[PDB]
């Protein structure tokens, strides 16, 4: 129930149990915004977001729910997306001030721990609060090959095969679990990762939706883009027929 | 010396001769001169000494002898004398023994309007050339006492003073106006209805005695409380989520709620179990639990006119488990004094065996037996909240110089609250809930090992309460396990001289 | 001032430590006990050096002392660069007391829960002060903070004598301990320091044991 | 009569759920205070009159001048204390003379209204600025919002709405300056019952040809003694 | 309003402190550190909450410099907050001074910036604790622990998380009777402590050891089929 | 009554995961009056519904020039419409300066939401309490842009912000088809008809305080006066 | 609010008139009994700021010392940039704009400006300033000011019948029989600021009793 003691109107306060609510609080707007999934593959990361549309007034393409944060790395947000985007654009000044000091692309295993350290440090002072918003990072290269790392508003980021952010990221995880997807091909699993959107979608509840895809991948020399018009369309129709 | 002598006075004052006031009244009668230091001489020798609790064979030889010489100095000043605050104990004291032989009628609207006007209330938006003579002004709880002799008479006219009293300041009980006024205003409501319940105790439930009764034309008719509690409702409900915290309103609550459970009750519990589960606005979860435990008495006893009482007993003991949490401590205090006044009440007793064919029940009764399947899933989830309550407060040793080894303060009532509360629950409680609930006790106490300062107090307290109910079935397992298990780890190696023990 | 008298508790829960000015020099004996077998006794040090010839013990908290301990040092340096003598013990205390008070004065920041002893010698004379976590220091012939104080400054009151020599002065500094101790105190479990002509230096756990032979 | 307040009204960046900021209107409804100033646009000029509020006979009514001049072809009357406008007016006194040193004209009348509100705590003052500029005549009201705005008649202070109304059925865009100087001093007799003097009202006119003039105590005279 | 900033309490106690180290035990999982007469071994617990992780990124053991080894307990975005200043100020020692840092004055490094979070209240503690082991050049291995506190304090062993109370009886038993260890089967002390207080000691993957030696200095952390040979074994 | 505890600062999150203090912003928006912004593929078109104080006054500014090629429109408090459009002025006057281009309208936007957001994230500030409906034309085409005091933008085919904008959101979405084939003139009308149902039934448009902003292909950004709106009143 | 604390200490300070004439502008203060034991050297209440600018003060005797030497500053510092002396108008207007919260002091400014024009001005603690012919400012203020308003007109013939018969026949209106008790100040058109001994205030105050 409630509580009325101030142990959860800063993020620089613990509760008595040793929790820190104000970051707890903040992965409860992540916990209710749409879902957004990514899975790696033997070959890449393809993305995918159930993007929810509230108005039919809004254009196609409004509230670009897939971020580019560098050439190689793609971003899937989810939660509060105002504040997204201001991860977005510091995940883009880590990505750029790494190349103008070391000269090549930054790792994903380094660019989710300037990001994640970011993030962190706003979990920490009682003039700032966490951010509202969990998201993922795709990679790939030749020399570090796929990896998908997911940050939370905590500041934790771990490495995963497939990962889900959003209400239905309970729904969504059991759904990746059914694919074995270290031994799939990048555009077998475009196929997948659009249909297990349409699988957690409580068409109910959300009124209507549009859906965005993104991979990275050997298929695109390692640069992580928007899937294009046609294999979004087939994805599209493999999973509303399934 | 000032106020023994007041209160010996006050108890030799009914046995003065009946020839002994105009005695009384001949003496500082001439002191009455109203512009020298020695009328409050006077005056003050008027409330102490003037006997006012005469048989009404005396009234002549009584309060007629000086009331309208008095009366009529009261209603006559317009200033506010340090005396006048004695008269208004003085016709308080009057007016509470002689219930039914004054007519107040010529001089209540006198009297209601400088009640009002001794409450300040600030009126106007500029309000106040502030007359600092006002310092001095009427004891409420003397007027408290001087409203309740009047109300019940034939034509119900002091009655619609009070309606036109609370209606008048409804706006300053409101949570949002609250300031200097509002000592005066919460004492206000904790006052009258403990004492409108009194004089119903007056002439009701008490036996007679030498002191007069009141006369049955004088007596507190059912719509005469039926009216005095709707027009004071509305003002204890909004002093319930005061900034200045809920005591003085639950007081109030208690007391209106002996006289007319079927209209104070439910318009509380609107508001409880809103106040259980919301996650914001967490003040009224402080205060509503607050004003549970005044009506507790008159929630769980269903009488002639509010039977649905302890249809909401149980439900509202479910969905204050939450409330029991180690982030707060004035809600979990609040919510051992809430769940310990209604298991002190209610036996916690499955009735399923009493569910089949039984012509006893009634309707609300055969659904509250449906509803006590739900005890023992009361009780373990009570232990449940309660372990973890107890689990994450043990004692963390940060420093590596210092032990610290006090219990405070705030953790020793943690303790004693939950000494009191579980204690409570589990003896009320059936034998085959039990246990079934001591071995819930005997399955954590026994598997973990828990700092002896903090949590060593505490476990052994949820324990003492598990023995001190069934001390056959609950020492069977206790006292073997514990001493097959210090004989284990004492004795068997040369622990007699050591430095620190075993944890 | 609500602070500061919350300070002084976190001092008198502290561990005990005692000073008693000799003669010839000034002893800082103290209470290094250890929760389990597990800690290395010699690792941390309570009884520590500022400059050839200061050293300081407190009671109170660990690790707002080292604060101290890093100002002390810096205190003592700046004073060496300007001046390039070794600083009067009792110019140090007036330094490292206004850095304790400068935390009482600025919002937002608790005081230190540390007060301090410390020795020196200057001019063929010894110094043993005490800064209390308010900013006040005072100059003592022998006194006590931790644990049981206020029956430590009793039981030097008694046993005190100004003709008392340095060696006369580790007995009973060991003895104020040896009060309020509960347990058996070995070489590790208390640390001594002495500051006479020769500078200050703590005594290695070897030579304390001699001592502990009394 | 009576308080009724809500729990959003102590906090100053902290919108109310309606999206109102309560402890902004609360300061600005604590401004319609002082003295009341009428200023009136017509066609030939701009009017300005402003009560005056003297105590003792010995005090110099030369000193509290709450009509100021802000360049030669600008006026401003004051409405909340003659102190908390100090600030004010000497930004609007040195815009108009950077503007000069800059660009070698005269600063219009919007510009300066537009320069002094950009500076917004909000102010204690409601400004009125009355100039010619090459649009001719102008007015503009300054509230203590930073909020301004053009006006053809508008009159600030205590008795203000009340005076508005007045000025709304006495004002037409056909005006002469001479009888707006007598139709703001009748109101001014009617938001304060007193007689006119030199003493309780200042009035300034900013015509085309001239530059500011602030009327004396002869001028006063013969006006008054029309009404 | 002493409960919800780093100031004292009227019995001189700092509860966000206490609470901070409240903190450690959110994390579910307990480490195990013991030193040797010639080695260094680490013991924690690698449990995989979800099968899409990748284990590979979770982890609790980190190199601090190429022969500093760590292992972090507690808020997992805090652990990796305080390798990050453990990271900064070994490589800040090996630029100012010439010589790599002893496990001695990098925990007194870490623990006096934890200390500047215990006593300024615009900031909270890390809800995390260090524990640093490491070879000296002149003193031999070294098994030291920052706490959220500020203490920085050498150990023999030592264990930090849920159990931390549970895995110290068990270190203190084994301190007592022998020299609680020689050479590099004193991993089979740490691994046998993690597994009796928490009492599964399920499979050999779920681990993860690290050791500095005499004769290898340098941090290395075990493999999952070298760390089944110390299993096998016990 | 009911004293939340969770809305002091706009950096508290409450425990349903939702800040109310920039919930709280969004509703400033719902205090100004009506505008109405849509485009065409030719010329993008703001139209706005202005209020006096009193009479003998001027209305408002209302829509207020940015660039060449952009235009916003104010719905919310002007102190921060005021401190708004500086921003964007400047920022249109640096990408001018630096590149010789006008900036793409998509690209202010952005630069809006960054600048936004960092109120509702740091103690003591509260969020900008204005809503911009931005019009602008890059290479891309027209642009109808709205941002919100919760600092996400929207991309819009046509958009009303404002007090009783959603019977003008319902007008907007059922002809929203038929607008990217308009000529200009057509879609001034679609602009007003769309105003004309945030009014009473006992008010009308006239052109005293109606405000209407066009941008488009060749069309440098202008805003129409009180008389210049006629030429669009008078065909309705 | 915090403005209305300042005048509370105007009400009690020790009382201060002065009036304007034809060639000389007249101080004069109240000055109170000190103590048995005090030297009565500091406690002087009539202050020069310039050489041609003086003026007395009540409130607060910490705030006012505050106050004179910041204004003795801003009279020098006009020099400098000026070389002109001080109007009277601009060390008011400085004090005034001078006065977080406004220093808790009501002071009478007079002197000449430049012009041989006589001034005389009175910073409330509000903030505001205003000219004046005849002024009080102190604990009995109000009734000395209605006594300043009688008398006026044909007072200003004679430089020292102007100035005792309106400023010590003023203090006499509040203060004592006089002599001990009246610190008063004068200043020709140009001269310098001389305060008189009691020798001297002594003496003006025997043609008044005449």
């Amino acid at each position: 129930s409630s509580i009325g003691t101030g142990y959860d109107l800063s993020a620089s306060t613990f509760s008595p149990d040793g929790r820190v609510f104000q970051v707890e609080y903040a992965m409860k707007a992540v916990e209710n915004s749409s879902t957004a999934i990514g899975i790696r593959c033997k070959d890449g990361v393809v993305f995918g977001v159930e993007k929810l549309v509230l108005s039919k007034l809004y254009e196609e393409g409004s509230n670009k729910r897939l971020f580019n944060v560098d050439r190689h790395v793609g971003m899937a947000v989810a939660g509060l997306l105002a504040d997204a985007r201001s991860l977005a654009d510091i995940a883009r000044e880590e990505a750029s001030n790494f190349r103008s000091n070391f000269g090549y692309n930054i790792p994903l295993k380094h660019l989710a721990d300037r990001v994640a350290m970011y993030v962190h440090a706003y979990t920490l002072y009682s003039a700032v609060r966490p951010f509202g918003c969990s998201f993922m990072l795709g990679s790939y290269s030749v020399n570090d090959g796929a990896q998908l790392y997911m940050i939370d508003p905590s500041g934790v980021s771990y490495g995963y095969w497939g990962c889900a952010i959003g209400k239905a990221r309970q729904a969504a995880k059991t759904e990746i679990e059914k694919l074995q997807m270290k031994e799939m091909t990048c555009r077998d699993i475009v196929k997948e990762v659009a249909k297990i959107i349409y699988i957690v979608h409580d068409e109910v509840k959300d009124k209507a939706f549009e859906l965005e895809l993104s991979w990275v991948g050997e298929l695109t020399n390692g640069r992580h883009e928007i899937v294009p018009k046609d294999i979004r369309e087939e994805a599209e129709k493999y999973a509303k027929e399934s | 010396v000032e106020n023994i002598l007041k209160t010996l006075v006050k108890s030799c004052r009914p046995y003065f001769p009946a020839d002994a006031t105009a005695e009384m009244l001949e003496e500082w009668r001439p002191l009455m001169c109203p512009f020298d230091v020695t009328m409050q001489k006077a005056i003050t020798y008027f409330e102490i000494f003037l006997p006012t609790s005469l048989p009404p064979e005396l009234h002549h030889k009584g309060f007629k002898l000086w009331f309208d010489e008095l009366i009529g100095l009261w209603v006559s000043v317009q200033n506010l004398p340090q005396w006048e605050g004695q008269l208004v104990n003085l016709f308080a004291r009057l007016a509470t023994d002689n219930i039914g032989y004054i007519d107040w009628d010529p001089y209540v609207p006198k009297i209601f309007t400088r009640i009002l006007r001794s409450l300040n209330l600030p009126v106007g938006s500029s309000q106040v050339l502030v007359p600092r003579f006002l310092t001095n002004a009427y004891d409420i709880g003397h007027a408290v006492i001087w409203i309740t002799a009047m109300m019940g008479g034939p034509s119900k006219l002091v009655q619609k003073h009070l309606a036109g009293l609370f209606n008048s300041i409804t706006s300053f009980y409101h949570p949002s106006n609250n300031g200097r006024w509002l000592n005066k205003l919460m004492k206000l409501l904790q006052r009258l209805p403990n004492s409108v319940v009194r004089r119903l105790h007056r002439e009701r439930y008490k036996k007679p005695s030498w002191l007069t009764p009141v006369p049955d034309s004088h007596k507190l008719t059912d719509q005469d409380v039926t009216d005095f509690v709707q027009c004071i409702i509305q003002p204890v409900l909004l002093a319930m989520f005061s900034k200045t915290g809920s005591l003085e309103a639950a007081q109030a609550l208690q007391n209106l709620a002996l006289m007319r459970p079927e209209l104070v009750i439910p318009p509380v519990l609107e508001r409880t179990y809103p106040a259980l589960e919301t996650l914001t606005e967490p003040h009224q979860l402080t205060a509503t639990l607050s004003c549970v435990i005044g009506v507790a008495r008159s929630l769980v006893s269903g009488g002639r006119w509010f039977p649905e009482g302890p249809t909401h007993m149980l439900p509202l003991l479910m969905r204050a488990l939450p409330g029991v949490d180690p982030n707060d401590f004035s809600k979990c205090m609040i919510t051992f004094q809430f769940i310990a006044t209604f298991s002190t009440l209610v036996p916690l007793v499955d009735c399923s065996s009493v569910l089949q064919e039984r012509n006893d029940l009634t309707e609300v009764e055969r659904e509250l037996c449906s509803a006590t399947a739900e005890f023992e899933d009361f009780v373990l989830q009570f232990m449940d909240r309660c372990f973890g309550l107890i689990e994450s407060s043990t004692l963390e040793q940060t420093r590596e110089e210092t032990e610290t080894e006090k219990m405070t303060h705030l953790e020793s009532l943690v303790e004693l609250g939950l000494s009191s509360t579980f204690s409570t629950i589990l003896t009320q409680c059936s034998k085959e809930i039990f246990m079934v609930a001591l071995q819930k006790v005997f399955n954590f106490s026994t598997s973990h090992i828990f700092e002896t300062r903090v949590a060593g107090r505490m476990v052994a307290d949820m324990c003492r309460a598990a023995v001190k109910c069934c001390p056959e079935e609950s020492l069977k397992l206790f006292v073997p396990h514990c001493c097959s298990v210090i004989t284990q780890l004492t004795m068997n190696d040369d622990v007699l001289n050591d430095e620190e023990l075993d944890k | 001032l609500v602070q500061i008298e919350y300070a002084l508790a976190a001092v008198a829960g502290g561990a005990p430590s005692v000073g008693i000015k000799a003669a010839n020099g000034v002893v800082l004996a103290t209470e290094k006990k250890q929760k389990s077998i597990l800690y290395d006794e010699r690792s941390v040090h309570k009884v520590e050096p500022i400059t050839k010839h200061i050293g300081l013990v407190y009671s109170g908290m660990g690790p707002d002392y080292r604060v101290l301990v890093h100002r002390a040092r810096k205190l003592a340096q700046q004073y060496y660069l300007v001046y390039q003598e070794p600083i009067p013990t009792a110019q140090l205390v007036q330094r490292v007391a206004s850095v304790m008070q400068e935390y009482t004065q600025s919002g937002g920041v608790r005081p230190f829960g540390v007060s301090l002893l410390i020795c020196g010698w200057n001019e063929g004379r010894p110094y043993l002060f005490q800064s209390d976590p308010s900013g006040a220091y005072f100059a003592w012939k022998a006194t006590a903070m931790g644990k049981n104080y206020v029956n430590g400054k009793t039981f030097l009151e008694k046993r005190y004598n100004e003709d008392l020599e340095l060696e006369d002065a580790i007995h009973t500094a060991i003895l104020t301990l040896k009060e309020s101790f509960e347990g058996q105190m070995t070489e590790d479990n208390i640390e001594v320091g002495i500051c006479n002509e020769a500078g200050f230096r703590r005594l290695t756990p070897t030579e304390v044991k001699d001592y502990l032979a009394a | 009569m009576f308080l009724t307040r809500s729990e959003y009204d102590r906090g100053v960046n902290t919108f109310s759920p309606e999206g109102r900021l309560f402890q902004v209107e609360y300061a600005i409804e604590a401004i319609k205070l002082g003295s009341t100033a009428i200023g009136i646009q017509t066609s030939e000029g701009v009017c300005l009159a402003v009560e005056k509020r003297i105590t003792s006979p010995l005090m110099e009514p030369s000193s509290i001048e709450k009509i100021v001049e802000i360049d030669a072809h600008i006026g401003c009357a004051m409405s909340g204390l003659i102190a908390d406008a100090k600030t004010l007016i000497d930004k609007a006194r040195v815009e108009t003379q950077n503007h000069w040193f800059t660009y070698n004209e005269t600063m219009t009348v919007e510009s300066v209204t537009q320069a002094v509100s950009n500076l917004a705590r909000p102010f204690g003052v409601a400004l009125l600025f009355g100039g010619v500029d090459e649009k001719g005549p102008q007015l503009f009201h300054m509230d203590p919002s930073g909020t301004f705005v053009q006006c053809d008649a508008r009159a600030i202070g205590s008795a203000s709405e009340g005076a508005q109304s007045s000025l709304q059925e006495v004002y037409h865009k056909s005006m002469t300056l001479k009888e707006a100087i007598k139709s703001s001093l009748i109101i001014l007799k009617q938001v304060m019952e007193e007689k006119l003097n030199a003493t309780n009202i200042e009035l300034a006119t900013v015509q085309p040809g001239q530059n500011f003039h602030m009327f004396t105590k002869e001028e006063l005279e013969e006006v008054i003694k029309d009404i | 309003f002493d409960r919800h900033i780093t100031i004292f309490s009227p019995e001189g106690r700092l509860y966000q402190v206490e609470y901070a180290f409240k903190a450690i035990n959110q994390g579910g999982l307990t480490s195990v550190a013991v030193r040797g007469k010639d080695c260094a071994v680490i013991v924690t617990q690698k449990k995989v909450p979800d099968k899409l992780l990748d284990s590979s990124t979770v982890t609790h053991l980190f190199k601090i410099t190429e022969n500093i080894g760590c292992v972090m307990t507690g808020m997992t975005a805090d652990s990796r907050s305080q390798v990050q200043r453990a990271r900064y100020e070994a490589a800040n020692w090996k630029y100012k001074y010439g010589y790599e840092i002893p496990v001695d004055m990098l925990c007194k490094r870490i623990a006096d910036i934890s200390q500047v979070y215990t006593q300024n209240a615009e900031m909270r503690p890390l809800g995390c604790c260090m524990i640093l082991i490491g070879i000296d050049e002149e003193q031999g291995p070294q098994v030291y622990k920052c706490d959220p506190a500020g203490y920085y304090c050498g150990f023999k062993a030592t264990a930090a998380g849920v159990k931390q109370t549970e895995s110290t009886s068990f270190l203190e038993k084994k301190v007592k009777k022998k020299f609680d260890w020689t050479f590099e089967q004193t991993v089979e002390t740490a691994i046998t402590c993690l597994s009796t207080v928490l009492s599964i000691d399920f499979k050999p993957s779920e681990i993860e050891v690290g050791v500095v030696t005499v004769e290898n200095p340098k941090f290395r952390i075990l493999t999952e089929a070298e760390i089944d040979a110390h299993l096998v074994a016990l | 009554m009911f004293r939340n505890q969770y809305d002091n600062d706009v950096t508290v999150w409450s425990p349903q995961g939702r800040i109310h203090q920039i919930e709280y912003a969004m509703e400033a928006v719902k205090q100004g009056s009506a505008t109405v912004g849509l485009k065409s593929k030719t010329h993008a078109v703001l139209v706005a519904l202005k209020r006096a104080q009193s009479e003998l006054a001027a209305h408002q500014k209302k829509i207020l020039h940015v660039d060449n090629h952009i235009g916003i429109s104010i719905a919310g408090l002007t102190a921060d419409a005021r401190l708004l459009c500086n921003f964007m002025r400047q920022e249109c006057l640096d990408s001018r300066f630096v590149f010789d281009r006008p900036l793409p309208v998509s690209r202010l936007v952005s630069l809006i939401g960054s600048k936004t957001q960092i109120p509702t994230q740091r103690y003591g500030r509260r969020p900008y309490g204005v809503g911009l409906l931005i019009a602008g034309y890059d290479d891309m085409g027209p642009h109808i842009f709205q941002t919100c005091p919760s600092a996400n933008y929207f991309d819009c085919r046509a958009m009303s912000i404002g007090a009783r904008s959603q019977s003008a959101r319902t007008y907007l979405e059922r002809h929203m088809s038929e607008f990217m084939e308009c000529n200009l003139n057509e879609l001034v009308k679609h602009g007003l008809r769309a105003l004309r149902e945030t009014l009473p039934a006992e008010q009308d448009l006239t052109t005293k305080n109606v405000s209407i902003g066009i941008v488009g292909k060749d069309l440098e950004f202008t805003i129409y006066d009180d008389d210049d709106v006629s030429p669009f009143l008078e065909g309705l | 609010f915090q403005v209305e604390y300042a005048q509370e200490a105007v009400k009690k300070g020790s009382t201060a008139v002065g009036v304007r004439g034809r060639d000389i502008v007249v101080l004069g203060v109240e000055k109170k009994s000190v103590a048995k034991l005090q030297d009565e050297r500091t406690v002087r209440k009539i202050c020069a700021l310039d050489d041609n600018v003086c003026m007395a003060f009540a409130g607060l005797t910490a705030d006012a010392r505050i106050v004179i030497n910041r204004a003795r500053v801003e009279c020098q510092s006009h020099r400098l940039t000026v070389e002109d002396p001080v109007t009277v108008e601009y060390i008011t207007r400085y004090i005034a704009s001078l006065k977080r919260r406004p220093f808790g002091i009501s002071a009478l400014i007079v002197g000449f400006d430049f012009d041989g024009t006589p001034r005389l001005y009175q910073t409330d603690p509000s903030g505001t300033y205003h000219a004046w012919k005849a002024n009080a400012i102190g604990r009995g203020a109000k009734s000395v000011r209605e006594f300043l308003e009688k008398n006026y007109t044909d007072e200003a013939i004679e430089t020292d019948d102007l100035t005792i018969k309106l400023v010590i026949k003023a203090l006499l209106e509040v203060v004592q029989s006089g002599g001990k008790n009246i610190e008063l100040a004068v200043m020709r058109r140009d001269q310098s600021l001389k305060i008189l001994n009691p020798e001297e205030i002594e003496k003006y105050v025997a043609e008044i009793e005449k």
